[PDB]
């Protein structure tokens, strides 16, 4: 489970390559599974 | 649709700075990956 930008979620995906694809996480070309991704603005998004 | 050309030769290319360059939002390279780019060397390179 990740704390990703929303331009981001593309990148959690098999053959992507990108900033969080790179240095933070790699899926495997042969991954086998589900990326589910919702927006969470109320839980953790403060002002300031 | 005035579109300009420049071109660009006679020199060493360092484009991993393009690449490691937070500032560009898609950075799509078609044919080449992004990385390893610094290994190429071309005849001509035009930029538009």
């Amino acid at each position: 489970s990740f704390v990703i930008r929303g331009d981001e979620v593309r990148q959690i995906a098999p053959g992507q390559t990108g900033k969080i694809a790179d240095y933070n996480y790699k899926l495997p070309d042969d991954f086998t599974g589900c990326v589910i991704a919702w927006n969470s603005n109320n839980l953790d998004s403060k002002v300031g | 649709y005035a579109w300009n050309r420049k071109r660009i030769s006679n020199c060493v290319a360092d484009y991993s700075v393009l690449y490691n360059s937070a500032s560009f939002s898609t950075f799509k390279c078609y044919g080449v990956s992004p990385t390893k780019l610094n290994d190429l060397c071309f005849t001509n390179v035009y930029a538009d």
